[PDB]
RNA sequence: UUGGCACCUCGAUGUCGGCUCAUCGCAUCCUGGGGCUGUAGUCGGUCCCAAGGGUUGGGCUGUUCGCCCAUUAAAGCGGUACGCGAGCUGGGUUCAGAACGUCGUGAGACAGUUCGGUCCCUAUCCGUCGUGGGCGUAGGAAAUUUGAGAGGAGCUGUCCUU
RNA sequence: GGGAUAAGUGCUGAAAGCAUCUAAGCAUGAAGCCCCCCUCAAGAUGAGAUUUCCCAACUUCGGUUAUAAGAUCCCUCAAAG
């Protein structure tokens, strides 16, 4: 008999969390955050709905890289114009725009679907320690 | 690291204070502060400072040697300072002191001026000899290098700014 | 500078060193200077 | 740094001291007022909003831009100024010097000042690649069936597409253009006119924005 | 590049050169920064970094090439269906005529030559260049704006002085 | 002009009592990179900001209404097409 529970917007409740990016590797922080955004850590996780929780990331500037990624790691973007390839190093990206580095890493670890895009929108990253979502009453989360 | 193992003697006048890895060395001429490697452990005695490598791993051995040498340089520097003499060679080559800054004329249509830095002294003797004196060995060396870079010694005639004890290879003109 | 895959001492004075992940020869004679590449 | 808004009256010539002929553009910069001052504290950047040329006051059944609307009249009234046809910001000018409701005069600029003039270029309408992009015509004889065409628009199977930024026929003119390093030959306080050496972008009766040259 | 192979296309994938318009690589022609020199200076040789921009007009030939003339800072080398024929030309090549040499008994034939010789197509879709409408942007509006992004530009001679 | 760099050139410096531009550290270094200059740009759905304008009655209390500010139709036109 068909007995599997399916989550719906009526029965889904999304919490808010804060994660400190200080002394955390970009990839390993990103991989864990993506799961929280997807709602993989919930027992009521349903694939076709968003059961995941909102996540706030603070101190994005204090994210750490290993080896020579600071210089060697390059981000390429194309403008869709002939010869329109632009490059930023990971270190430079962290300095100029710490938030984008974190966001892009996590968004790359999310599914490329309409739901997936929505799950990425629930991510909020701030380079400083302070965050503007006090009204949301976020709960501090410690990476496992 | 034989160098690392060797203790750094402290002059009685000089006073050294260690704050974790960072070390502040106080001397009559000046006070120098640097941050040593965290792994390296430093034992301070009134007579002398001893630095011991935590492990026999290469990385620690290299840092031990560097740390020891750096600490020794600071203490010696505050005690006596480091002076490097640069001598201009060739006709029409002269040095003149404008305030703190040094002005050099070396076969350039434009006159050359080098800004003075803190904990550095620029002085010219006979208009051909310049002395850079400071507590920091590195800082003295860096500024001296800049002075030499203005006009480096040429092989053919030896004309240019050179270190007093520098040797220049000589090539026959014709 | 001589840039070549075979970097080796041309004379006794030449000294084999590794700088910035590249093997190089340093010597009093400027000619003997080499860089692996 | 100084900025004034004016209309392009037209071009003329003036004879210099040495008898050199100086081509000049006549600009009328009457009725300039500081309508608003923007600061980093409030707006996030420092600039002065300047309105040029008075328009008629609000009327009940205005069908044209000649008469000011209620929203515009309020903004001008806050400055204690009449409603203005053209309003533009000057970030170059220092906010502290100017005050809201202060008249900006031609006398601010002086003769011999190097300036950058901004205006919308004259509109040419729909134009072909030759006129619009300065492309070469094809042969006009020798069996030619190619005269004013754009030429090849790409390669072949490699790419199999036209690249973005391919120069093709389209609407020409109406672009904002800034001519740099022009000079003020003369300033007439009585006529409210500034004489600018050379030619400035746009049609006659077109708004021109005169600023101190950024490059110095 | 010359080939080898015969795997797509023979109910058609137009073939050389030029023109128009480019675009990309760098094994850099010029300009920029360097090392070494059998580098006196002025000039050079060689090697390393560098693709931002630039990189001419003619005579001969269908030519590509090449040679020549006169320049230039320089007259780069390649890829893009040897870029580009629903963008152009059609001189060469590759139909029917004719002729020469040559071969063939002949009809005829010749990467031998010579003279002449029909280049279609109203853009559906993507793409590209311009120009509007709808809705969104949690009230409805008029203006002035920030810039996440994106594009453009980016070259060099000579002379004087020192 | 500025910042960061390439090939380079160093300063201090050990592994390796010497030496060493590099390992830690610290400088300098190109028409090139990122800026500076010019133009576009909030469908930047992450849709931003500033200033100003308009602001009532009904009602089943769910909301509706024409109207406000405003903008158009239509008409005279060009600097626009
Ligand atoms: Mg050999
Ligand atoms: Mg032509
Ligand atoms: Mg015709
Ligand atoms: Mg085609
Ligand atoms: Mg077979
Ligand atoms: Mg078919
Ligand atoms: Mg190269
Ligand atoms: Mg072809
Ligand atoms: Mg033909
Ligand atoms: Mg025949
Ligand atoms: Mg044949
Ligand atoms: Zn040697």
């Amino acid at each position: 008999m068909r007995q599997t529970f399916m989550a719906n917007e009526s029965n889904i409740e999304r919490k808010w969390y804060v994660i400190d990016a200080e002394g955390q590797t970009l990839g390993r922080l990103s991989s864990e955050v993506a799961s929280i955004l997807r709602g993989k850590n919930k027992v009521t996780y349903t694939p076709h709905v968003d059961t995941g929780d909102y996540v706030i990331v603070i101190n994005a500037s204090k994210i750490e890289f290993t080896g020579n990624k600071e210089t060697d790691k390059v981000y390429y973007r194309h403008s869709n114009h002939p010869g329109g390839i632009k490059s930023i190093t990971a270190g430079e990206l962290r300095r100029t725009n710490p938030e984008r580095l974190i966001e892009n890493s996590i968004k790359g670890m999310l599914p490329s679907t309409r739901l997936g895009e929505k799950q990425g929108k629930k991510l909020f990253v701030y380079g400083g320690a302070e965050h503007p979502h006090a009204a949301q009453q976020p709960e501090n989360y410690e990476l496992r | 690291s034989r160098v690392g193992k060797k203790i750094i003697d402290i002059p009685s006048d000089v006073t050294v204070t260690f704050d974790g890895n960072h070390v502040t060395v106080k001397g009559p001429k000046g006070e120098l502060s640097r941050t040593l490697n965290e792994r390296m452990t430093f034992k301070q005695e009134e007579n002398t400072i001893e630095v011991v490598r935590p492990s026999d791993s290469k990385e620690d051995r290299t840092n031990h040697g560097t740390t020891r040498a750096l600490l020794n340089n600071m203490v010696q520097g505050v005690s006596q300072g480091y002076v490097k003499v640069l001598e201009l060679v060739g006709v029409g080559y002269r040095a003149q002191m404008q305030g703190k800054d040094l002005i050099l004329n070396v076969g350039y249509s434009h006159p050359v001026e080098i800004k003075a830095e803190e904990n550095i002294t620029f002085s010219v003797e006979k208009n051909t000899v310049v002395k850079v004196e400071g507590i920091s060995k590195e800082q003295v060396g860096a500024l001296a290098s800049n002075i030499r870079s203005v006009r480096p010694p040429e092989p053919y005639k030896g004309k240019g700014i050179r270190y007093q004890g520098e040797y220049v290879r000589r090539k026959e003109g014709k | 500078m001589k840039v070549r895959p075979s970097v080796k001492p041309i004379c006794e004075k030449c000294k084999v060193i590794k700088r910035k992940g590249k093997v190089m020869v340093i010597c009093e004679n400027p000619k003997h200077k080499q860089r692996q590449g | 740094t100084k900025g004034i808004l004016g209309r392009k009256i037209g071009m003329t010539q003036v004879f210099g001291e040495n008898g050199e002929l100086i081509p000049v553009t006549v600009v009328e910069a009457k009725e300039n007022v500081v309508l608003q001052k923007k600061t980093v504290e409030v707006d996030g950047y420092n600039a002065i909003q300047v309105g040029f040329e008075d328009k008629k006051a609000y009327k009940k059944d205005a069908k044209s831009n000649k008469y000011a609307n209620k929203p515009a009249e309020g903004h001008a009234k806050k400055a204690d100024a009449a409603p203005k046809r053209f309003i533009r910001e000057f970030r170059n000018v220092d906010v502290d010097a100017y005050e809201v409701g202060q008249e900006v005069s031609v006398d601010t600029f002086v003769a011999g000042d190097v300036i950058d003039v901004t205006g919308v270029s004259k509109g040419k309408g729909f134009q072909g690649a030759i006129k619009r992009h300065g492309q070469s015509r094809g042969p006009m004889s020798h069996g030619s069936h190619f005269h004013r065409a754009p030429g090849s628009v790409g390669m072949a199977s490699d790419a199999s597409r036209v690249f973005k930024g391919q120069k093709m026929p389209g609407r020409m003119g109406g672009n904002t253009v800034t001519v740099q390093n022009l000079e003020v030959v003369q300033v007439d306080t009585e006529n409210k006119v500034i004489l600018v050496k050379g030619n400035v972008p746009g049609p006659k009766k077109g708004l021109v924005e005169i600023r101190t040259s950024i490059k110095k």
